[PDB]
């Protein structure tokens, strides 16, 4: 009989408490664990898998075609062809991704992105492109040559045809990935002259997610 | 990095049923098992093929008005095989192997336990195949302890946490909406586009 | 060539017999016509190989079934034709039903024929969501290869056993899905062919049976 | 007296409780147990 | 000595908010924590720049006369960034990842515990500086969990205490009234002076 | 299932208790700590400080100026200047500074003081004072001569510019600090005749407080 | 001299480009002319060098920003005159907004030209309580000097990086203020300068920037 007090927080049910329940039967033993292949351990390993962005999000679109970035030879050089912002827990392209999904699930994430381009277009099909990174607080760049002064990669067809350009940081005003015709699309006879570039993109390992709340997609 | 393991994804209490008893004119209220009810678990557990974990289970129960008079109330797990109550006062509240739950409604809310109880080594919710009836988690009965027939209508909640919770095969995260509760029919028309539309390719909207 | 293991686990035996002879041969189903307007074609595969030969006879007349797969896709066209294909292997891929109905007694479902399709595939409906209401933007989480003409022709995966229970039945039960979706379309000039062919080769790894029940 | 607090749980009568119980006669030796032959201790030996 | 240092100027229990509550007619009763509410630790919080601590909350909940009758309440922290709750019966309550206690009138005091949540490494109140909405701390909505609607009018008192406070950059004691709650404002005409007058320089009044 | 026994103090809520309350978020880790400067640890560090007293605290005096010690040219000797009381925690000139709106919060304190003047005049200008410090029981002295006999420093304005006067201990009927004229101000021509004396004053390493209370300037 | 280190630390780096060749340059204000009826004066730094040369052109086009500063204030007078100046910086200084009204709608907020004054400086309204309702007398407590001109003309403070963060924007946050009061005034005898100047110069010790967004 030792002698005792009862402190507040006394017969209270708190949610997020961490305590032992009685178990409802005892002395029995489940079902052993076999080795099922494909066990994850955290959502990380879930956000650094490339998935496709929806940047072609306009109207008009059917369901597939959304993916898909149009490129023609029917369109003069030193002009844009497609923009996309960088922040993955916003709405936009990054909401049909798993990053973006997954990082719906909680308030703040840090770290770096990375965004993968790949050409479908036809093999005797080269020309250039323009890729450019501009870091938030800047708007949309209007030429190329302005774009060209910050983050670029000339990346073409010819020799390349899977670009990756890696977002160097970004917080929880997000920064804008711009794509321009440098060049040309020439094409040689008897082959279409149009294709398309699928984007895709993922985090990183310096990604970080906190702080948890309720999706709001349902 | 340690609010992104699988297991603090899960473990969280939350609301998981609401049961009415009303002691007329049924007397008892039953509550089958089961996760898939609402649409914001549903949806973190249609992420993963399989799953394997134990369930802490915690009954609230409230009066109409909202006055807790100390009566008392009898909680009852049937497992998986065992017959439901079919009646106020039948013979399966009275069977040993049901384990029961004595608790006033002045007392503090009940909590219980309830382990992995399948036979095969993980659950599944997606079984491409014919028989997924493997998975019954077991069955909830309350009612109220009494000799003659009480006048008061309750109202149960039944809050469900997860723990110790192991995922095998992720999936990815589904877009349309729902229309059943055990199948993922969605609308072959009216297909929602998973990212919000804008005015041109060429902006930042 | 590239291969890829799915889920970074080579299949093996359970720690039943082993033919071992007739069973570790080279099935190969027949081409599919892949067109501009094609959508896709999905397979079911311990119900793909249930009718040919040695495979199908040992695993009808059994009761319990464990093998991995190792599936090459070819995809042979010209250097003038453009497009990309996404293929991928999908654990537990449950076909849903398109409607708009809440009833469960009213509510439309898949008949034998779209669920388990047989050695001759079947095509979606709604390519856009796997026809299982999930988008495919996001069926990169998979096991998974890209097809594109402009780089290469052939694709390889290697799936273990991924299955709850050691043991299961070859007929009520199929394991997983192959999926190839034409992201996207397939873009000639005039004159060209109007139609390549996809080929798929089959070679059951470490296959295991049980219960000679005839 | 330490503090202590009242989890959830508290004055609950769970059926499967292994839970010590107050003797009613305290250091009342039973009677000492004698060799009985056919004594079981599972339900297998009695399936076989 | 010990009754100098910063930990043990802070820390100490009392009252931070007084919240009202119906249930007729809006059945609930939200509160946005700050600690800048009343001008006594304001005045403290305010000799200081940057601040780091832990917070201790604890909820009295008394009646409009003083009885206490046994009915539950069901208090709710909303994190920083959570949407609140706008009815007494939304699907706010029932979010598993907003923190809920469940407690009765007729027991003890509920007492809970808040971490440190700010993206910075550090609070701060004199931001000097154009966008300080960086520190929310959070919101505490609170109602009466029942089927059908109570008839009681509550009164809850929030008493906080701060723990494991740290801080930085002292600065200078404000002997200005206030005049706005965010802001320090204070009046240009009819400045107090910091010492009460006396007669003549060569005196000891 | 031990005995236990529920003792008188159960089921109170005590304010000033120190007890663990369950934590609302667990296994949430908060931001980690950097290097800030200028970190306090005590009030003692906050007392220690030089603060100017506001001696002018009389009326007809503007808002700076209250903060200022008028000396003049025509101002004869063997004669006050300024007095004012030693005692932090009470009305008076005291209560601008820092260590009397700290001494406000404790009810008791104890130690020495230490009261510094500043010379705010030309530099060709010279002269002396008389600082005499009286002890507590004392009245105000009624002469210079009366003034020296107590604790006294002759500070001149040639030589130093900047005097110290150390309390030496002063308990919880509270002491007088006196000041001066002794032999003039002396002045060449071009030059000012009227000065000014910033006094300021702070605690020492003595100095400790002790029982608690709320403030009441607000 | 007698240099004044702010709260006992060096301006250091983060344990981002370096300039370190036209940035750890002496920028001169333009000198303060100091009379009889003078209030003071404050400067917000990290907004007072943004439109003066490579400092400015540097932090305009960048988005992150870290240096500490070096300031040297001279005060040179004849012999004659007599005053006291009180140099101090203030961490996060915050100009409050003079008025009698409690909505907060309608209470005044002061302007941009208040807050952020730029290279040329803002005077005091009420110096007695530092535009921000908190008494001078106890402004002793911030790093400081006394500028008597009777001993010495000149005050120098090296002052770290003083905040919670360690990247700001250099633009929509000043850092902490300078500010200058003369608490005694000045007084002259006929004949003498009316007005005596104020000189300022600052080094940015140790910057940082971050983020070339052009």
């Amino acid at each position: 009989g030792i002698p005792a007090e009862l402190r507040p927080g006394t017969n209270q049910f708190l949610t997020t408490d961490d305590d032992t329940a009685a178990p409802i039967l005892p002395g029995f033993t489940p079902t052993p664990t076999i080795h099922i292949p494909g066990e994850v351990h955290s959502l990380l390993e879930l956000c650094r898998v490339e998935t496709i962005l929806e940047v072609n999000n306009t109207t008009e679109a059917t369901g597939l075609t959304r993916l898909l970035i149009p490129v023609s030879s029917q369109n003069k050089a030193d002009e844009l062809c497609a923009a996309f912002m960088v922040d993955p827990g916003r709405i936009g392209p990054w909401q049909s991704t798993l990053v973006g999904q997954i990082c719906r699930y909680y308030t703040q994430w840090s770290g770096s992105l990375k965004v993968t381009f790949m050409f479908t277009g036809s093999f005797m099909a080269t020309g250039k492109m323009l890729v450019a990174y501009s870091p938030p607080g800047s708007a949309q760049p209007a030429n190329r040559e302005t774009a060209m002064l910050g983050t670029h990669v000339i990346w073409d067809f010819g020799l390349q045809s899977s670009v990756s350009l890696v977002i160097p940081w970004i917080s929880n005003t997000a920064g804008v990935v711009t794509l321009w015709y440098q060049t040309n699309y020439v094409v040689p006879p008897e082959t279409p002259g149009e294709a398309y570039i699928i984007a895709m993109g993922a985090a990183q390992d310096n990604f970080t997610l906190k702080i948890c709340k309720d999706t709001d997609e349902v | 990095v340690l609010e992104t393991t699988i297991n603090h994804f899960f473990s969280r209490s939350g609301l998981v049923g609401v049961v009415n008893l009303t002691d007329g004119t049924t007397g008892y209220a039953t509550w089958d098992i089961d996760i898939m009810g609402f649409v914001q678990l549903r949806r973190k557990c249609e992420m993963f093929t399989y799953m394997r974990f134990n369930a802490e289970f915690t009954f609230v129960t409230t009066t109409k008005n909202g006055e807790a008079r100390p009566y008392m109330l009898q909680y009852m797990y049937v497992p998986p095989g065992a017959p439901k109550p079919t009646g106020r006062d039948a013979f399966q509240w009275q069977t040993a192997t049901n384990p029961s739950v004595f608790v006033k409604l002045t007392d503090p809310p009940a909590q219980v336990s309830v382990p992995f109880m399948s036979p095969a080594s993980a659950y599944q919710w997606f079984y491409d195949g014919y028989p997924c009836p493997n998975n019954m988690m077991g069955t909830f009965a309350v009612r109220v302890v009494s000799r003659e027939a009480s006048q008061l209508k309750l109202q149960t909640r039944v809050y469900m946490k997860l723990k110790h919770v192991r995922a095998w095969v992720p999936r990815p995260i589904r877009s349309q909406p729902y229309l059943l509760k055990n199948f993922p029919n969605y609308d072959s028309s009216k297909i929602t586009n998973s990212a919000r539309d804008r005015s041109s390719i060429k902006q930042a909207n | 060539a590239n291969i890829v293991l799915a889920y970074g686990e080579w299949p093996e035996y359970c720690p039943p017999t082993r033919p071992d002879v007739s069973v570790n041969r080279f099935y190969t189903l027949d081409s599919k016509m892949w067109q501009e307007n094609s959508t896709g074609w999905y397979w079911k595969f311990p119900d793909v190989l249930n009718k040919t030969g040695v495979f199908g006879q040992n695993a009808q007349f059994h009761y319990l079934y464990r093998s991995g797969f190792c599936l090459h896709v070819q995809c042979n066209a010209s250097k003038f034709h453009q497009g990309a294909l996404l293929v991928a292997v999908i654990p537990e891929f449950v076909i849903a039903g398109r409607g708009s109905n809440t009833k469960p007694n009213e509510a439309p479902h898949p008949g034998f024929t779209t669920t388990f399709p047989g050695t001759t595939g079947a095509t979606f409906h709604d390519p856009y969501v796997l026809d299982s209401g999930v988008p495919l933007s996001q069926a990169l989480i998979y096991p998974h290869q890209w097809i594109n003409l402009r780089t290469n022709n052939c694709a390889t995966v290697i799936v273990p056993y991924i299955n709850a229970v050691p043991f299961d039945s070859a007929i009520n039960h199929s394991n997983f899905g192959l999926i190839v979706i034409p992201v996207s379309p397939l873009k000639y000039s005039s004159g060209a062919t109007t139609a390549i062919p996809i080929t798929i080769t089959i070679a059951p790894l470490n296959s295991e049976f049980g219960g000679l029940r005839q």
